[PDB]
C-alpha cells in the first residue's frame, strides 16, 4: 500500500551503526539492576587520578627501582636530577601511567597536565631543589644557571613535603603527530646539598605522579599497540569444543 | 565529551569468532562434533583487545548483539565449472545456561520449541539478534576472587553465574551432492553498558584464558 | 583521623589486630584476603561458619611505629576482586596458596601486583599513603562490593588489603626493623 | 515515493517474535467465547495448590 | 540564484579511483601488495577537473560522502562456460590518520575493531558512507605556504593536518577454484560546504600532484 | 507490519541526489569551526570583482 | 589615507622599515613572505624566536618616490597562502628559495604568479593601485588568516605580499629609477 523504493548502500553491514535489533529470548526479564558503589560513566574521570611516573630513566633500573629517584650525600651541586619529556603518546615515563594508558586508545589529545612530587626522607633531611618546565618549542636546559632563566620553581623540601606544578594547556596533534615529540620537558637541578642527621640514612629518594585536569580531551579512539595479537592462548578450542 | 562516554568507548562491534567447517557428505565416520555445525561459547576473553578493553572495569552489564556473516567458497577439489553458488539455508539457535547444546547436526534438540532460532540464507543480509542480559547477579563480573565449586577442586577465578550461553550454526540443507565450505563470521557489539570499579590496564601479555597468569 | 571513604557512601567496634608484620629494608609487601582472614578466629568467624550468608563493609586501619630518623613510603591500597595469578605457568592458583588465613601472604612480583597489570596505576582503588616524616597511620572504609545481594565467605573473597613499599626502609645502620599494625572491625556484623 | 533501505537481519525468520500475521480466512467470524468457570492466566496460580 | 551558490557548484558526485584487481588464488609469490585488495589515500588532486574546481578557494571545510560500486568480469582465461557470477562479498574498511593501514588481504587488520568497515555484495545496490570532517584544525587547507616537519627536509606544501584518511577494499570470500577480475569505482560528493577567501582559476596544465609545478 | 511495494527505479545509483547518508564514525565530534575572515557563500560575488 | 582593509573585519607602531628596492624599466616584481621577513630583525623576531605560538593581523604601507614627469602602474597584492611552484621541473621548491627573509625574492613569471594562475585575476586578493600620476602610496590592513587559532612563524607563513609593475616604468630618459620603500607594522603583538 505503501510504494517505496530502495535506496544505494541497502542491506550493507556497516560494522558502527545504531540500529534496533531482534530482541532474541522476549518476554525474559533480566535481574533487576542494584546500587554497586563506585561507577564509571565517562572515562574522564578515570584519567584524573594520579598515577605514579617512572623517574628513574636509566635503562638499568628494572622493576620497583625506576619508580624512584634517589638523592645522595654526593649527588653535588648542579646536576640534573631527572628528566621528564612531556609526550603522553611517547615511551618513557608517562608510558605506564593511567593517562598514558587510556591516551593511547585515542588520537588527538588536548588539556593540561598537573605533576605531582613526594619527598620520602627522614623527617630532619634538608635540602632545596629547582623545578624547570621548558614550552615545547625549546631544549631541556643542562645547567644551573641557563635553567633559572626560564620559569622555575625553588622547592625547599626541608619543611614541604609534596610540591605540586600545572603544566599549561598543550594539544599533542598540532605539535608534531607524525609532522612527517619535544613538546616540552620538567627538570630539576639541586640547589644545595642533602643534609641529614648521622643516624639517619645518607640516602633519600623521590617519587611523581602525574594527572590530567579537567579540561583534558580525546578525540578519534583507535587500536591501541600496548598489548599485541597473541597467535594462541593456552585454553583457546575450549569455546569451540 | 561524549565520545570519551563508556558506552561510546565499549560499544563497537568486534569480530569474536571466525571458524569454518566443511559441508560434504561424509559416507565415512571421521572428522566428528564438527561434521556440518559450528559451536561457540559466548565468551570474550578469546580476542586479546577486546579482552584487555573490557578487563578495566570490575563489573559490567549489558546485551550483547550478534551478527552473523557468512560466505560460501567454491570447494576446492572436483570439477572447477563456476555452476554457482546455491543458496543455503542456515540455521543459529541460541543455547542459554542450563539447557543442551547439539552434539550432531541431526540431533533433536535443533527442534526445541525452547531454544530460540534464526534462519536466513546465504544470499541475504547478514542474520542480527541482539542476547539481553542474563545473569543471576546484578552484573558480569570480569575478575572473580573465589572458587565456583562448594568442594576444594572448584576452579579459580571462574564464577557460576555469567555463562551467558552458546551459539550453535548449522546448514539446514540435506547434503547436496557436490559439498563446499562455508565460513562463519560473528560480530558482538555490547549495548546499554554500565561500569563499575575501574582497573589498572594490563602489561605482561597474556598466557591463558582460563587465568591471569603473566611471565615476569 | 582523616580516613579514606573509599568510593562515595557510607553504610561492631571488635577490631580484630592481626598479628604485626616485619618490616626490613628487603621486604616486598603483605595481602590480605578480607572475607578469607578474619574468620575462624573470633565471634565473626563462628557467624560465618553458622551462616551461608553474612554481610560486611569492614573497617581497615594500619598502623606503623618507627621513629624520626626512618624514611619510606608504603602504599596502602584494597584491591576489590584481586583475583591474582601464577608466574611462569599455564595452571591457575590452588586453594592452599589462595586461601592463606590470618597470616597472609607476600607478593613476590609487587611490580606488577601478581596479576600482570601495573602498581603505578594501583591508585585508581581506594588507597592510602604512609610517608615515615608526615603520618604513620592509614584508615580505609570499605563498601559492600558485591554484584549478588549475598555471598559465601567460604567461597569467595571480596576485598584484598594490600600493603606495598614503595620506597625501600632505611636508616644509617643497615639493621632497620619497623612493625606494621593492621586491625580490622566488620561493620553492621549481619550473618544470615 | 518513500526512500528506505534494508537493515542487517532483513527476510529472517526468528522462532520468538511478535509481529502481526496475513489472517487467512478473514471476514469469518469465530464462535463467540463464553464463560467457562475456571481460567488459568497465570502458571503460578497453578503450583500455590498443594 | 540558487544554482550559483558554493553548496551547488562543489558538490556533484565525481569519480576519484578506478582501480581494479585480480582475485585469483596465486599459489606463487608474485604481484605484491595488490594480490586481493585494494588500498587508496583519501584526495582530491588525482582528477585534474575537480582538482581545478577546488583550488578555488585557500580553506574548505565538508564531509566526504562514498559511493563504491563494483562490477565483476569474467576471468579471461579459462573455460568460457557462462555458468555465472557468484555472488563476492567485499569488505571497504576507512582507516583514518594515525591508524594502521592493513599491507595483506589476509593480515589482522582487517579484525581491527578501531577501524570502521562495511560489508556489501556484488549483487546489491552500490555502498554508501558519509565521511565527516576529519581535520585537527577549523577547515581544510587547499594551499599551505609552508614547510610540513620542523627539520629543513619537510615537504613544501604538504600539511600535516588534513589527510582524510585512507581507504581499504578487499574480498572477503577465499580463493575459489576459479579467479576473476574486479572493477572497484568510487565517486566522492562533498557536503555541507564551505569557502573561503577565494582565487584566481588556473591556466598552464599541472604537472604534478604534490605540487603546483607549471611549464612557461 | 507496513504493506510495501517496490517502485520503478529502486536500487538504483543516480550522482546527482540528494539522500541521507550512514554517518561512518559516529559519535566522533568534528574540530568546531571558527570564524576565517573572507567566506564566499555565492559564486555571484566573484565575478562581480573587476 | 584611504587604507585597504582587506576583507571587511577589523582587529605596536613600529613600522619595520624594510631596504628601499630599486624600481627600473625592466622590472618584473618584488615579494615578501610576511611571517618569513620581519622577524630575526626586531622585537618581534626575538619573540617569534622565544615562542612557539604568536598573533599578527599585520599593517603594510608601501611609498614611491616618483616626480610629476614618471608613468607607471604598481599593482600591490597581498595573498593568503601563495604556495608558489618550480618551472620546468617537478621537483617542488626548496626552503632556500622559498624563506628569502627580509630580502626578499623577485618574480620570474609575474604573468602567471610564480603559480600558474593569472595575474589577471589578482584583483581577487585584498590589493591596491598604484598609477604615478594620481597616488603614490598603498596601505593594506591584514586579517589573521588562518585555519588553526597556533600556527608556528617559523615553519609556515601566512600573507605573501606582492608588488608587480603591470605598466613598466618610462621617461623620456631610459635611465629611469624610483625607489619603493615598504613598511610592515605588526598588530596587537601577542606571543605565547
Amino acid at each position: 500500500g505503501v510504494p517505496t523504493y530502495l535506496l544505494p548502500g541497502s542491506g550493507q553491514f556497516l560494522t558502527t551503526d545504531d540500529h534496533s535489533s531482534a530482541p532474541v529470548l522476549p518476554c525474559f526479564n533480566p535481574t533487576p539492576e542494584m546500587h554497586i558503589p563506585g561507577q564509571v560513566r565517562n572515562m574522564l574521570e578515570v584519567v584524573q587520578v594520579e598515577s605514579m611516573m617512572e623517574i628513574n630513566n636509566t635503562e638499568s633500573a628494572v622493576g620497583m627501582e625506576r619508580l624512584k629517584v634517589d638523592i645522595s650525600a654526593l649527588t653535588d651541586v648542579d646536576q640534573l636530577l631527572f628528566n621528564i619529556p612531556l609526550d603522553i603518546q611517547l615511551d618513557g615515563p608517562l608510558r605506564n601511567t593511567l593517562v598514558g594508558n587510556i591516551s593511547r586508545y585515542y588520537t588527538h589529545w588536548s588539556g593540561s597536565l598537573e605533576m605531582t612530587f613526594m619527598f620520602c626522607g627522614s623527617f630532619m633531611a634538608t635540602g632545596k631543589l629547582i623545578l624547570c618546565y621548558t614550552p615545547p618549542g625549546g631544549s631541556c636546559p643542562t645547567t644551573r644557571e641557563t635553567a633559572m632563566l626560564g620559569t622555575h620553581i625553588v622547592w625547599d623540601f626541608g619543611l614541604q613535603s609534596s610540591i605540586t606544578l600545572i603544566i599549561p594547556w598543550i594539544s599533542g596533534s598540532h605539535y608534531r603527530m607524525f609532522n612527517n615529540a619535544n613538546v616540552g620537558y620538567v627538570t630539576c637541578f639541586m640547589q644545595t646539598n642533602l643534609i641529614v642527621p648521622s643516624e639517619s640514612s645518607d640516602t633519600c629518594s623521590l617519587i611523581g605522579f602525574i594527572a590530567a585536569k579537567d579540561d583534558f580531551s580525546l578525540r578519534l579512539m583507535r587500536d591501541s599497540p600496548d598489548i599485541g595479537q597473541i597467535d594462541h592462548l593456552h585454553g583457546a578450542e575450549a569455546a569451540y569444543q | 565529551v561524549s565520545e570519551t562516554l563508556v558506552e561510546n568507548f565499549l560499544s563497537r562491534a568486534a569480530l569474536v569468532s571466525k571458524r569454518s567447517f566443511e559441508y560434504k557428505d561424509h559416507t565415512s565416520s571421521t572428522a566428528q562434533t564438527d561434521k556440518n555445525f559450528f559451536k561457540w561459547t559466548i565468551n570474550t576473553r578469546s580476542f586479546v583487545q577486546l579482552r584487555r578493553k573490557l578487563e578495566l572495569f570490575t563489573y559490567l552489564r549489558f546485551d550483547a548483539e550478534i551478527t552473523i556473516l557468512t560466505t560460501v567458497a567454491v570447494n576446492g577439489s572436483n570439477n572447477n565449472t563456476y555452476v554457482g553458488l546455491p543458496d543455503l539455508t542456515l540455521q543459529a539457535m541460541f543455547v542459554p545456561t542450563g539447557a543442551l547444546t547439539p552434539e550432531k547436526q541431526d540431533s533433536f534438540h535443533w527442534q526445541s520449541g525452547s531454544n530460540a532460532s534464526v534462519f536466513f540464507k546465504i544470499s541475504d543480509p547478514p542474520a542480527r539478534m541482539t542476547i539481553p542480559f542474563m545473569c543471576i547477579n546484578s552484573a558480569y563480573s570480569v575478575f572473580y576472587d573465589g572458587f565456583a565449586g562448594f568442594e576444594k577442586t572448584g576452579l579459580y577465578g571462574i564464577n557460576p553465574a555469567d555463562t551467558i550461553g552458546n551459539l550453535c550454526v548449522r546448514i539446514v540443507n540435506e547434503h547436496q551432492p557436490v559439498g563446499f565450505t562455508v565460513t562463519v563470521r560473528v560480530y558482538m557489539k555490547p549495548k546499554h553498558i554500565k561500569a563499575w570499579a575501574p582497573r589498572p590496564p594490563r602489561t605482561l601479555p597474556y598466557m591463558s584464558i582460563a587465568n591471569a597468569n603473566y611471565k615476569g | 583521623a582523616n580516613y579514606c571513604c573509599a568510593y562515595g557512601e557510607w553504610p561492631t567496634d571488635r577490631f580484630y589486630t592481626l598479628r604485626s608484620v616485619k618490616w626490613e629494608a628487603t621486604s616486598t609487601g603483605w595481602w590480605w584476603k578480607l572475607p578469607d582472614a578474619l574468620n575462624n578466629i573470633g565471634m565473626f568467624g563462628q557467624n560465618v561458619q553458622h551462616h551461608y550468608l553474612y554481610r560486611s563493609g569492614f573497617l581497615i586501619h594500619v598502623q606503623c611505629n618507627a621513629t624520626k630518623f626512618h624514611q619510606g613510603a608504603l602504599l596502602v591500597v584494597a584491591i576489590p576482586e584481586h583475583q591474582r595469578g601464577a608466574h611462569n605457568t599455564t595452571t591457575s592458583p590452588g586453594f592452599d596458596d589462595i586461601m592463606k588465613g590470618e597470616a597472609g601472604g607476600t607478593f613476590n612480583h609487587p611490580y606488577v601486583l601478581d596479576d600482570g597489570t601495573s602498581l603505578a596505576c594501583a591508585t585508581i582503588f581506594p588507597h592510602q599513603w604512609i610517608n615515615l616524616r608526615t603520618n604513620n597511620s592509614a584508615t580505609i572504609v570499605l563498601p559492600w562490593m558485591n554484584a549478588a545481594p549475598m555471598d559465601f565467605p567460604l567461597r569467595h573473597n571480596q576485598w584484598t588489603l594490600a600493603i606495598i613499599p614503595v620506597v625501600p626502609l632505611g636508616t644509617r645502620t643497615m639493621s632497620s626493623m619497623v612493625p606494621i599494625t593492621v586491625s580490622i572491625a566488620p561493620m553492621c556484623c549481619e550473618f544470615n
